[PDB]
């Protein structure tokens, strides 16, 4: 009575179509739907909490001190921090906002970069953090960081500094290829000033890094993620 | 934006290739050929092989799946030749606290409320199998046994069981060689997640103990010189 | 006048701990610890209610953070077993829905340099020391009172002790989606953490399924000045709000 | 006219799937349908009566004293009953509570468990008869049973005795697997006192005792219900 | 539930059939369209410039 | 990846997956005066890449 044609294409199985199908028990109630906390609606919402960094991981042995950025005296006007902003790749790939990043592809948005001072109440310091934008050679002294956008929110009477980083869109996106390009984003600080501290101190003062993604952030196409060329077909 | 692209739903909602098989179908006993993975197999899903290694579902504690399993089955055996003719394959599943086959012409393959479906070879089948869980969550992340009295087994935590997939041959004639290969396919869903949990840094060494292997090399890495980048 | 900081009595029971520095508050998630799983079954209700007696803040033992000390993991549930009517409640029933308000406190003096992370980790499953197909049989994953006691406590059996894997494979300064809040001895002595209750089932058992691992690590290292003790002690306390079990008319004696 | 595809799933045979399917004879009416008494739209109405529980069952060869518990005088603080309340297992197994549940899967709902003395009308006992939930280990006296929900409802004036089972949710259901732990329930009775038997009465009297279901009664998932291990293909 | 037939020319695969098809990308924003200059809706408005005539091409 | 008989066909829908707004067919410029990416060949515009394989044995 309904007249109708072929299409080619037929017997295809696309593995990705979202087709209605038969249910195996068409009749049976399940373990009825209940509330727990925490419901999560998006990977936005995964990625908006400040993990941390491990930025002190140039020892062998991975170990608690990998995210402690170690803070001497009597040096000034030279290296603290200093990093390629290329999410998923160096020291950022194992942040959550790493694996996160290492799952899409394509991405954009702003970031909330956090950082948070361990030491004595009775100490002081200054410290210049520079941001450079992609594109940019990043400064060689705490002069060429000054001359950039400089950022002191300094040590010995506030600790949590966070700073925003803004996005800026190169070729209309963030290259997701592995190469270690040059143009990715760079923030490192600089001792403006010796740290003080405190009488009979005789050690070190730890840094700790956080980062995050500001809610204008975007992920835009999904990918493989093999990360160790995987393949492990062991059941039990 | 509300676009199904990086939210929940399109994270896990994707088909995925679990469970690789290979069975054949040749008499009642014949050459001593019978259990391993000849004349039936079972699987007990478990979507702890390769959901890549299982790690997108192990960033989250807490999930409810509807699964959709996609039986692609294909003679190994050339189809091209022959080795197909009416080649009727059975899939089964068998829910969870229901007994298992273990035989090819056994009494629970026609039994009485047990999911078995039959598809030519090198056609597929599709599936809805509802949330079949005992907790109203998938507890694919738990802490503790399941008694302090006898105690079923052990922390693997298999009592939120999710089913039992069998396949097998109805055919006969032991005077030639046939093999068929079935590849099923789960898909996931309406899939409502809870409680993120943050990710492994090695791949796993067991199934359902969240155990982190040991000898392990660094899953970081060192920086490129010194603090100073570039 | 001046400072006028949240240090008023907040006194429980048998409880009259009141001392808060920086009394700032952190909540697990939006959810309240709330009492009720449902409003009823359409009939009289004789449902078990010890928020009355169950609510005391039932503090720990105290631990000394030295320098060479790497963390403390105590399974929060399981912690309260042989103390208080509480863990007589819970032997004595089964069954029990719990909320917890957990409050560590560090005395520390303004001399002091160090950070510390508090955690809290819904279902911690743990990491064996064997590492392979096999964990520990649940005799020393919850000591009590103790804790599993990761600094430099190894033993053979049962959990791993390492400390970036946090017994569960996972990363360190990656932990930080769970609740959790920073004790920065410039800035904070103590830290709260209000967990309400999280299980798959509405009602289960605390003998039987530990619900929560709290831990209490020491992210950066404690400098003491010197000529001063290399140690300081951490206190916590644990207030079960809005606790409920299901034992009702039931329960005559167990012993065990 | 009709522009169609195709589905993945062609040529399928689900077993269980309702679709309606040609008739044979299209066209042929049947034998009407007329009321006969005792309709029934669903097995909760089957298992709302109370048959009887063969509790004295300890004897080898199955007679009609299976279910007669045996009640002598002057006996006090010691067994009369007692039970797993495991059904589809044990002396529940063989009830028509007993072959329904072993017909499905997991199960919920309340019990309602009946009593019935068998003896003389001037005779007395009292009978303390007590419940501990599932989870906890059964009283071993009439002590630590009377520290129970403990029951009396004595003999000598009354002798229907229906007591309801509430029931208690473990893990959302109850295990449906065959294994013999004891977090089941448990019921049993004692003599609180000695039986008075009348004068010259020189034997044994007895109990009888029923179980059903309340209407809180329910019943989840369907099993295929082997048994026996099942295959027989005698036809005539 | 829906009874159909055939169609003679089942199978066939026009090359220059406008059928809607399935998407490989099923849920995926591609670049957005800007607007850039010159936007061309026709060959006519292609054909409408005088472009020149090779004449002495005798050479 | 579709899998289909031989001798059958498969239609597909790939969307305009494209790093500029419009496939710059006919581009000007190479990829970066720093690493630079290959060259004026401009693929960083590209299109997808068909793998095409059998799944059987013996």
């Amino acid at each position: 009575g309904l007249p109708t044609t072929t299409l080619p294409g037929s017997g295809q199985f696309l593995t990705t179509d979202d087709r209605q199908s038969p249910s195996a028990l068409p009749n049976y109630e399940p373990t009825p739907r209940i509330h727990i906390p925490g419901k999560v609606h998006n990977l936005l919402e995964i990625i908006q909490v400040d993990t941390l960094i491990p930025m002190n991981n140039t020892h062998t042995k991975d170990e608690v001190n990998s995210y402690l950025i170690p803070l001497n005296a009597n040096r000034q006007n030279e290296q603290v921090f200093g990093t390629n902003l290329f999410i998923g790749d160096g020291v950022f790939k194992t942040t959550l906002l790493g694996e996160i990043v290492q799952y899409y592809t394509h991405w954009s948005g702003s970031l909330r970069f956090s950082l948070m001072y361990t030491g004595p109440a009775l100490s002081s310091a200054k410290l210049i953090l520079a941001y450079t934008p992609p594109g940019a050679r990043g400064p060689q002294d705490r002069r060429e960081a000054m001359l950039g956008t400089h950022v002191v929110w300094d040590i010995g009477l506030q600790s949590t500094i966070v700073m925003t980083i803004p996005w800026t869109s190169g070729v209309q996106f963030r290259y997701t290829d592995p190469d270690t390009y040059t143009s990715a984003g760079f923030l490192s600080c600089w001792y403006q000033t010796s740290l003080i501290l405190p009488p009979e101190t005789t050690g070190q003062v730890y840094l700790l890094s956080f980062i995050s993604a500001c809610p204008d952030f975007k992920l835009r196409l999904m990918k493989d993620t093999q990360t160790i060329s995987q393949t492990v077909a062991l059941t039990e | 934006f509300n676009g199904s692209e990086t939210d929940v739903e399109c994270f896990l909602g994707r088909a995925a290739c679990v469970h690789v098989t290979e069975i054949q179908n040749k008499d009642a006993t014949g050459i001593d050929n019978h259990r391993e993975a000849k004349l039936f197999n079972d699987w007990k899903i478990n979507l702890s092989s390769l959901v890549q290694l299982r790690k997108k579902l192990e960033l989250f504690t807490y999930v409810r799946f509807d699964s959709e399993y996609t039986i692609l089955a294909t003679a190994s055996q050339p189809d091209s030749a022959n080795y197909s003719s009416n080649l009727v394959v059975q899939a089964m599943y068998v829910p969870p606290g229901a007994p298992n086959p273990k035989e090819w012409d056994d009494y629970t393959w026609q039994s009485a409320s047990n999911p078995s479906v039959f598809f030519k070879v090198g056609d597929t089948s599709r599936f809805s199998v509802p949330y079949v869980g005992l907790a109203s969550a998938y507890n694919c992340f738990y802490d503790g046994y399941s008694h302090d009295d006898a105690e079923t087994q052990y922390g693997i935590t298999v009592l939120n069981h999710m089913g039992s997939m069998a396949f097998r041959i109805v055919n006969e004639h032991d005077e030639h060689k046939t093999l068929v290969k079935i590849r099923v396919y789960h898909r996931a869903k309406h899939v409502e997640a809870w409680i993120p949990r943050a990710p492994r840094a090695l791949p796993y060494t067991s199934i359902g103990r969240t155990n982190y292997p040991k000898n392990t090399e660094p899953v970081i890495k060192k920086r490129k010189g010194d603090i100073k980048s570039y | 006048c001046g400072y006028s900081d949240r240090v008023q009595q907040i006194t429980l029971g048998n409880s009259t701990i009141t001392t808060q520095e920086a009394a700032n508050a952190v909540v697990c998630y939006a959810e309240w610890p709330e009492y009720l799983p449902d409003v009823d079954a359409s009939d009289v209700n004789k449902t078990s209610k010890p928020d009355t007696s169950v609510c005391r803040f039932y503090t720990l033992d105290s631990k000394t953070w030295t320098t060479g000390s790497k963390g403390w993991c105590w399974k929060l549930p399981d912690a309260l077993k042989d103390m208080g009517v509480f863990g007589q409640n819970m032997f004595f029933h089964s069954l029990g829905r719990s909320g917890y308000t957990v409050h560590v406190q560090c005395n520390a003096t303004k001399f002091h340099s160090g950070c510390l992370l508090v955690v809290v980790i819904p279902e911690h499953q743990l990491a064996s020391h064997e590492g392979g197909n096999v964990s520990v049989k649940y005799t020393f994953t919850h000591p009590g009172e103790r804790g599993i006691d990761l600094s430099s406590a190894n033993e053979v059996g049962g959990p791993v002790k390492d400390v970036l894997y946090n017994m569960n494979g996972t990363l360190l300064g990656n932990l930080l989606i769970f609740p959790h809040q920073f004790i920065n001895l410039r800035t904070n002595n103590t830290a709260t953490i209000v967990i309400p209750y999280i299980n798959s089932v509405p009602i289960d058992s605390m003998t039987r399924h530990n619900n929560v691992s709290l831990m209490v690590i020491p992210i950066a290292p404690l400098t003491v000045p010197t000529g001063a003790t290399p140690s300081l002690p951490i206190t916590v306390t644990i207030a079960p709000m809005c606790t409920e079990f299901s034992g009702i008319r039931s329960k005559s004696i167990v012993p065990q």
